[PDB]
């Protein structure tokens, strides 16, 4: 989906 | 009293131009004052990275068209690196600015309170990421320096297959 993280990249 | 920064973007090595950012330090003030000696590199040697806690030479390592461009990642590339100038990570300071709309600079994390050296630019806006990511400035030059990042075509982690760099940056 739409996130914006650092590591575990999510949908 | 707010700051000014900026980078100087390559893609592929070929100069794309300059993105300045004001930043919102009467809302954010730890949250800027960490991106701000990102880019002059002034702090020196990150304690757990042991890498310049420094934007030069940065990347761009992931972007998603209608969304965001994101970088930041200056010990590994990737995402899966950085940190802050107060060594490791820190805590999420303000939800008061929304992401409301295009070419807003935030912080992305890994969860609550792990706030290091890796930003995005919003290129729509992202409203569900309020509560979870600090937005702390916003573009003020180099709009089309970001569209062009934002177009860029993209491997199956979202990495651009040209190499979308900060040759320079500093404080204006
Ligand atoms: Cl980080
Ligand atoms: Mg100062
Ligand atoms: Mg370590």
């Amino acid at each position: 989906x739409l996130l914006v993280t650092a590591g575990l990249v999510l949908a | 009293q707010r700051p000014r920064c900026f980078f100087d973007i390559a893609i592929n090595n070929q100069p794309a131009g300059r993105v300045v950012f004001e930043l919102f330090s009467d809302v954010c003030p730890k949250t800027c004052e960490n991106f701000r000696c990102l880019c002059t590199g002034e702090k020196g040697t990150g304690k757990s990275t042991q890498k310049p806690l420094h934007y030069k030479s940065c990347l761009f390592h992931r972007v998603v068209k209608d969304f965001m461009v994101q970088g930041g990642d200056f010990s590994e590339g990737n995402g899966r690196g950085g940190e802050s100038i107060y060594g490791g990570f820190f805590e999420d300071e303000s939800f008061a600015v929304k992401h409301n709309k295009e070419f807003l600079l935030s912080m992305a994390n890994r969860g609550k309170d792990t706030n290091g050296s890796q930003f995005f630019i919003t290129t729509k806006p992202t409203p569900h990421l309020d509560g979870h990511h600090v937005v702390f400035g916003q573009v003020i030059s180099g709009q089309e320096v970001v569209r062009e990042i934002e177009n860029q075509k993209t491997d199956a982690a979202s990495k651009p297959f040209a190499e979308v760099r900060i040759l320079s940056c500093g404080e204006l």
